[PDB]
Parts: structure tokens; C-alpha cells; sequence
């Protein structure tokens, strides 16, 4: 009146691994924020060339 | 087999972004070593027998957190002096740490909108309405270490400017005005990608080349706290301690007690 | 049953002379993965001669709708906690090693309880530090949100400062959340908040 | 740089009953995997002067279809050797039971070092045990195919096994027949394969009893194959040395996968050397069999 | 089925009042009440008595 035997793709008989899913990526990857504080706008650059 | 979409495009980004915060850091560097270095203490003699001399005023590094009011004083303090010294005020900026930032926003007469030095939205950056010179914050404020090795683009033929010293490792409120630096640069920020045949790499760099120096002797002006030579961490109380203190009871109210 | 997510590190900058090819810097990378795999249902039935000889009114979707508002509860209950921890864990005392030589730590501000609940100053004091610790570690604050317990949020609404009208930092309508004004940043308070008893329930969801 | 097969398992059979209402049937699906790690590149120096005065007309070209033939060769040596260590090291000896139960296992089988090219006979009858050992486990016998160097193809021309059909064929078991000259050879001393590193175990590397297999049959699904790059051949010219370089690379990698459609009948080989010395473990039945095939030969 | 786990630790800041190991009655006094109570200071209007 049960199924008692459920089969299961995600167990290994001969084991040496838990699991055997694919570990999608997302696509999504984070890096540090940085914010420019553009401070040298105050003054003039001043551009040297040649000399 | 990077698994990464991009990777060069972001790598890019990044080392521009670096080398950026890094031109910033030393603009700010430079304007603390102009303010800290010709305090009319050490030079003891204008560079031309006309002009005057930057003024750096010293205040407790403990009692600084503590309460606005002290930053307060030292900053209406440091810009009394540089009046004194017959400047024009106008065209001035204050660049202050957002720790300092905070507490010096945080002052009643600030908030309080029956007062009528009150500013309503501050979070941008407030303008001081006792003197009308604007603050903004920053974070490219120099740190100290004690081993740390010469900073990049100081050489032994400009004494070693360009890395930072014991005593501006916690300094706040740098003041400055437009001409208080000579900055030059030679290459502007270009980067580029190559893919090398010979050996099977592709190449991701980015090259600039800035200078500065401080002139005007004037037109800089930084508030610094005492700290120990050998160490950065503060100690002491600062050489101007005794003046300021009393500017800070300058603004209290009595409320006498019956 | 699981879901991955890669983190890049800082790049260094350095010296060249003129006329040679500098060495390069490493950058490091690292990931985090969430595993999911644990279900959880309800269930009811009901008799046909007890359905048909009944006085309540449509009476299987009233039960329904109680269903979907438990599981509702239930999963905001998990995240306000999962977040919670992942506050506490991660606080430079403890991890003491960012994940990349770039990325900053999560930081977790420590008071004491019994003056907490006293004044309301100490908590804008500390939220206020923590905000700006955020801040230090070039972390934008436009959007971000606020969760508060009612009981604490009644706390932080009570200051002199957000309820006089003189004060720069005031607020008309509190009582739904109102905007901080020293740094500009909406407050919600959340009924839903973790509680901890000496008997342990092990909640459903927690696994081996 | 990983590549999974996802095996599957094998149901069971069972009677119900009306109203009986059966259970179930488990499955495996054990999914062994391969990785690639190391790229093979060979290069070519031409200089600027000798290519101005070269005799030969378009030699670039030519020297990079000469490299294209070298990596298909050096291809060709590492699947052979690969699929012969598949065979070897996977008969019911070690694994005493094969994972995802339904499939089963690889047959290997062994000769003694001589009569092995002496008497056709024994030859044959071992190949052929191999074959019908093999076939025993529904292999599908029109896709299986046998490969087995020219010394010992002539040893079984003697026996008329060998015909035409423009591949050759066995007479029983029709099957098509390969002959090739990329077989291991265990020189003792060579240092390393250069595809072989600590992390995988040194495979690519010609073990003793690799040495001297006589034969080799393989069917299509044998072998898991990663390809992350696929062989380019590209002349540039660098300002600053004045140079072409015609630098072609390969970067592929293999492992053995079916488990049981390989099938490998190396003779006894001796250890750590060649010589090899051997009686041969699975000779008993062997010979039983190479004696089967007689003419009765009455006398006038 | 619905699964959640903490990342990119720079987003998340949690204030957590100090809270007995064993029990959840408060005992504790703080360990970042100092940095506290300092900050707590500055909002006040100041009097100057005479």
C-alpha cells in the first residue's frame, strides 16, 4: 500500500561521494565597490609636455 | 577554463579603479604633508620675506570623539588663524574622515533648526553657516604603519615625500583652497589588453604618471591629533590643548539652578 | 540541489622603470554554495457526510487560506533568522580573513540589554555606529532597510530628537516606520523575529 | 575541466497478483568522471633570411601539416594505451562485483610468452575465448571491433580466420579487423609519458604487463574523451627576432569508461623488465581449446 | 522546499544586546559598550552651570 523502494538518482551504491548534482553556476560574481572620490577636480592638472 | 564571463573586462575595471583611489590617496597625502611640514615652528622663516606661513593646530585625540563641540572649537580655531593672517575665506574646502564627519554633524546647533547656523540635510555633505567654507567627507585619509616600505613614486631626489609619517596617522578636517597644490601629470590613465604569442598569455595593464607639491605655504591649513613618534597609536594630549577647550565652553547655555 | 557563487579579489599596482616588463600580481577567487533539501507541507481532510451536513461556510478554502498563511509566516520566520546569523558569525573576530584579500567583514555591535531598553539615545547611538562602520568599508548606503522587533522599534521612536518638530531629524507619521534622518535609510519593523527557549525544538528545516 | 557520464542502473522483473499491488525496483547511476589538465604543443623555428632564400615553395604550410600528423600519432599511442589499461586493470580479480549491478565487468585473458607466435593455433583459440567471453554479455557484436599489431596479425593469416570483406574479418564471429603499429612498448627508463602527473595516479605510463598484448577489441562506447581545445596551427611573424613559428597545439585527455566493452588478451610479461618468462595464469583452459580444432587424417 | 544561507558579509550588520551563554535572561555588560556610550554623549544639549 507503500512505495517502500523509492528509486533515487541522487545516491551513489558504491559511495565515496555524497551526491552526484551538477553545481550550477548562477551566473553572478561579486567585487569590491571602490566608490572614485574624484578629489583632484579642485585642482588644475597642469600638463607637461617636452619639458 | 576561467568558468568566468568576462574576467578581462573586470580585471580592467579593477586596476583602474585602484590606480584612481591611489592618485586621490596621494593628493590627500600631499596636502597633509604641506599643512603639517611649514608651521611657522620649523621654518621659522617665510620662503619669500612677504608672505606668511601655514597653520596647524594640535587638539587630544581622546577627548576628540567625545564631543562635537571640541572639533568644533578647533576647526573656528584653525580658520581664526588663517583670517588672521589677512586670506580671504571664500574659496575654501574642508575635507574631514567620516568617523570625525559624524560627530561633528551631530552637534545640537547644527540640527537644531531654531538656531540659525542650521543646515537641514547633511548626509551629502553640510555647509558650515558660521563660516560659509562647505565640508565634505572622505576616505582616502592617510594610514600609518610602523614597517611599512617606501611609498610608490617617492624616489631619493625628492627626499621621500610622497610616504606618510608618524604624526598624520589620524589627522581630521584637512583645510584647502584651489591653489594650495602644484600637481602635474605626464600620461593620462590608459589601459590595455594584449595577447602575447610568444608565450601564451593574454596581458591586462594599465600605467599612469602623476606628480604634486605643495607651494602656496597659504592656502593649507590641517588639524591634527598628538600621537607618539615611535607609534601610530595616540597618546598625550595635544600641544594646543590649553587654547582650545576654552573656545569649546564658547557655545553652551548658563541654566542657573535655584 | 544546490546553487554556487564566485567572489574576485584585489589587483596590485607597482613601479616600472623605463625600457622592461614588470611581474605580475595573483588574484585570488573563492566561492559560497547553498544546498537545498528539506520540504515541508500541511495537510487536512475532511469526511463527505461531515462536508455536507456542515454550519461553517465554505469551509475548505478558509482552511486553505490558514495553510498558506502559516507556510508564509514560516519562511519570513527562516529569514530573518538566517540573516541574523549570518550577522553574528561573520565579525572580524572570528573570521579574522576576508574571502578574497579585497572584500570587507559583516560587522555585529554588542550592547548592553538593560540600559538598551532604558534610553533610546543608546540605540540610535549604536545603530548610528553601525551604519557608518558600513560606510568605512566603502559599502553604499542608498538602499539599504532596517528590521526592528516592535518593542525596540517603539524604543528608538520615543527620542526627543525624531519627535520634536524643531529638530532637523523629525518625522510626521511613525507609527507604519519612518525614515532615518541622519543618514538616510527607511525603517520597518518586523513582527517575525527568532526566540530562543532552554528547550530545544530543532527546528524542521535544520538537518544532520 | 571535468566530464561526468551519469551511468544508470537496471530494473527488475516480478509477477503480480489482481489487486496484488508490487513494490519497487532500485537503480544506481554511479557516474564516474574524467578531467583535463595538460596541453601538448609542437613548435618550429623559421628564419627570416631562409625563409626569403628557401628552395622549398609554401614550406610553412607543409611543416604544419607534418606537426598536425605527429599529434594525431601521439593521439592515437595514448587512447590505445588508455583502452588497453581499462582492459587490464578491470576484471572481476580486483572489483569482485561491478558497480550499477545490472551491467557487469571487462574480460581479460592471458598467454604464455612463447607458442604464442610459434602454433597459430593457440593464438586463435585464445582470441576467439576472449571474443565469445565478451559476447556473452550481449555486446552487440556489430559494433565491436579488434586491434592487434602486424607481427601477430601474420600469425593468424595462417589460420584462414583472416578474410576480406577494405577491412579484414574473422570467418565465425564476423567482425571487423584493424591492424596497427600504436602499441606500448615499456622501454624500462623512458621517464615519463608527459601526459602523466602525481594527481592522476601516473596513468599514460606503460606498465610491465602492458607490454606485448597480441590483441585488443573495443566497441564505440568504450572511452570517456575530454576535448577542451582542438589542434590549431597558426604562423606569425614577431617584429622584434624575425621569426615564424609555426607552433601547433593539442590539449586533450582520456579514460576508460564502459567497463565492459573492452576486452584485453595481453601475454605474461615478467616485472619491471621485459623478458618475459612467463607461464601464463589463464593458460589451463586455453590450450584445452587451441588442441579443439584437428583433422582426423585417416590413413591410406 | 525553500533553503536560504548568508553571503557577501559586507551587506548584512546586526546589533545584538549581550545575552547570558546558557540562558537567554541578560547578564552580560557588552563588549562594544565603550565604543558605545561615547557615541551615545554627543546627542545632548550641553548647560554650563553657574
Amino acid at each position: 500500500s507503500t512505495p517502500n523502494v523509492l528509486t533515487n538518482v541522487a545516491v551513489s551504491h558504491s559511495g565515496e561521494v555524497d551526491s552526484l548534482l551538477i553545481e550550477k553556476f548562477n551566473g553572478k560574481v561579486r567585487e569590491q565597490y571602490l566608490k572614485g572620490e574624484n578629489l583632484l577636480s579642485h585642482f588644475q592638472v597642469e600638463t607637461v609636455t617636452g619639458t | 577554463q576561467g568558468d568566468i564571463d568576462s574576467l578581462k573586462p573586470k580585471i580592467a575595471v579593477n586596476q583602474a579603479k585602484q590606480l584612481k583611489r591611489l592618485e586621490d590617496e596621494m593628493v590627500v597625502q600631499q596636502l597633509m604633508l604641506g599643512g603639517i611640514s611649514n608651521t611657522k615652528a620649523q621654518r621659522t622663516n617665510p620662503r619669500v620675506p612677504g608672505h606668511g606661513f601655514s597653520i596647524n593646530v594640535n587638539i587630544t585625540a581622546d577627548t576628540a570623539e567625545t564631543s562635537p563641540q571640541y572639533l568644533a572649537a578647533a576647526i573656528e580655531y584653525a580658520l581664526e588663524q588663517q583670517l588672521e593672517q589677512e586670506v580671504d575665506i571664500s574659496d575654501l574646502v574642508i575635507l574631514m574622515p567620516w568617523k570625525f564627519f559624524n560627530a561633528l554633524r551631530d552637534m545640537d546647533r547644527i540640527v537644531d533648526r531654531s538656531y540659525t547656523l542650521a543646515d537641514e540635510s547633511t548626509v551629502q555633505g553640510f555647509a558650515l553657516k558660521s563660516f560659509n567654507v562647505p565640508v565634505v567627507p572622505s576616505n582616502r585619509f592617510p594610514k600609518f604603519s610602523q614597517g611599512a616600505a617606501h611609498h610608490k613614486l617617492s624616489n631619493a631626489d625628492n627626499g621621500f615625500r610622497y610616504d606618510t609619517t608618524a604624526p598624520m596617522a589620524g589627522a581630521v578636517a584637512v583645510i584647502f583652497s584651489m591653489d594650495a597644490l602644484l600637481v602635474g601629470r605626464t600620461i593620462e590613465l590608459t589601459g590595455d589588453i594584449f595577447w602575447e604569442k610568444k608565450e601564451k598569455t593574454f596581458y591586462i595593464d594599465t600605467y599612469l604618471a602623476e606628480g604634486a607639491i605643495p607651494d602656496r605655504w597659504e592656502a593649507v591649513s590641517v588639524v591634527t591629533t598628538a600621537r607618539n613618534a615611535t607609534t601610530g597609536d595616540p597618546d598625550g594630549t595635544g600641544a594646543d590643548d590649553t587654547v582650545v577647550t576654552k573656545r569649546a565652553n564658547r557655545k553652551v547655555i548658563l541654566t542657573k539652578a535655584v | 540541489n544546490t546553487v554556487s557563487n564566485k567572489y574576485l579579489g584585489e589587483t596590485e599596482i607597482q613601479v616600472l622603470a623605463p625600457g622592461q616588463s614588470p611581474a605580475a600580481t595573483p588574484t585570488k577567487a573563492d566561492k559560497n554554495q547553498v544546498v537545498i533539501d528539506t520540504t515541508v507541507i500541511a495537510r487536512n481532510t475532511v469526511a463527505m457526510l461531515h462536508d455536507v451536513q456542515g454550519d461553517i461556510d465554505s469551509l475548505k478554502p478558509k482552511i486553505a487560506v490558514n495553510q498558506a498563511k502559516q507556510l508564509k509566516r514560516l519562511e519570513d520566520e527562516m529569514v530573518v533568522q538566517q540573516l541574523m546569523l549570518g550577522g553574528i558569525s561573520n565579525t572580524k573576530a572570528q573570521r579574522t580573513n576576508p574571502r578574497v584579500p579585497g572584500h570587507g567583514f559583516s560587522i555585529n555591535v554588542n550592547i548592553t540589554a538593560d540600559t538598551a531598553e532604558t534610553s533610546p539615545q543608546y540605540l540610535a547611538a549604536a545603530i548610528e555606529y553601525a551604519l557608518e562602520q558600513q560606510l568605512e568599508q566603502e559599502v553604499d548606503i542608498s538602499d539599504l532597510v532596517i528590521l526592528m522587533p516592535w518593542k525596540f522599534f517603539n524604543a528608538l521612536r520615543d527620542m526627543d530628537r525624531i519627535v520634536d518638530r524643531s529638530y532637523t531629524l523629525a518625522d510626521e507619521s511613525t507609527v507604519q516606520g519612518f525614515a532615518l534622518k541622519s543618514f538616510n535609510v527607511p525603517v520597518v519593523p518586523s513582527n517575525r523575529f527568532p526566540k530562543f527557549s532552554q528547550g530545544a525544538a530543532h527546528h524542521k528545516l535544520s538537518n544532520a | 575541466n571535468t566530464v561526468s557520464n551519469k551511468y544508470l542502473g537496471e530494473t527488475e522483473i516480478q509477477v503480480l497478483a489482481p489487486g496484488q499491488s508490487p513494490a519497487a525496483t532500485p537503480t544506481k547511476a554511479d557516474k564516474n568522471q574524467v578531467v583535463i589538465d595538460t596541453t601538448v604543443i609542437a613548435r618550429n623555428t623559421v628564419a627570416m633570411l631562409h625563409d626569403v632564400q628557401g628552395d622549398i615553395d609554401s614550406l610553412k604550410p607543409k611543416i604544419a601539416v607534418n606537426q598536425a600528423k605527429q599529434l594525431k600519432r601521439l593521439e592515437d599511442e595514448m587512447v590505445v594505451q588508455q583502452l588497453m589499461l581499462g582492459g587490464i586493470s578491470n576484471t572481476k580479480a580486483q572489483r569482485t562485483n561491478p558497480r550499477v549491478p545490472g551491467h557487469g565487468f571487462s574480460i581479460n585473458v592471458n598467454i604464455t610468452a612463447d607458442t604464442a607466435e610459434t602454433s597459430p593455433q593457440y593464438l586463435a583459440a585464445a582470441i576467439e575465448y576472449a571474443l565469445e567471453q565478451q559476447l556473452e554479455q550481449e555486446v552487440d557484436i556489430s559494433d565491436l571491433v579488434i586491434l592487434m599489431p602486424w607481427k601477430f596479425f601474420n600469425a593468424l593469416r595462417d589460420m584462414d580466420r583472416i578474410v576480406d570483406r577494405q577491412g579484414f574479418a574473422l570467418k565465425s564471429f564476423n567482425v571487423p579487423v584493424v591492424p596497427s603499429n600504436r602499441f606500448p612498448k615499456f622501454s624500462q627508463g623512458a621517464a615519463h609519458h608527459k601526459l602523466s602527473n602525481a594527481d592522476n595516479g601516473f596513468r599514460y605510463d606503460t606498465t610491465a604487463p602492458m607490454a606485448g598484448a597480441v590483441a585488443v577489441i573495443f566497441s564505440m562506447d568504450a572511452l570517456l574523451v575530454g576535448r577542451t581545445i582542438e589542434l590549431t596551427g597558426d604562423i606569425f611573424w614577431e617584429k622584434k627576432e624575425k621569426t615564424f613559428y609555426i607552433d601547433t597545439y593539442l590539449a586533450e585527455g582520456a579514460i576508460p569508461d564502459r567497463w565492459e566493452a573492452v576486452s584485453v588478451v595481453t601475454t605474461a610479461r615478467n616485472a619491471t623488465t621485459g623478458d618475459p618468462d612467463g607461464t601464463g595464469a589463464d593458460d589451463t583452459v586455453v590450450t584445452k581449446r587451441a588442441n579443439r580444432k584437428v583433422i582426423l587424417t585417416k590413413a591410406v
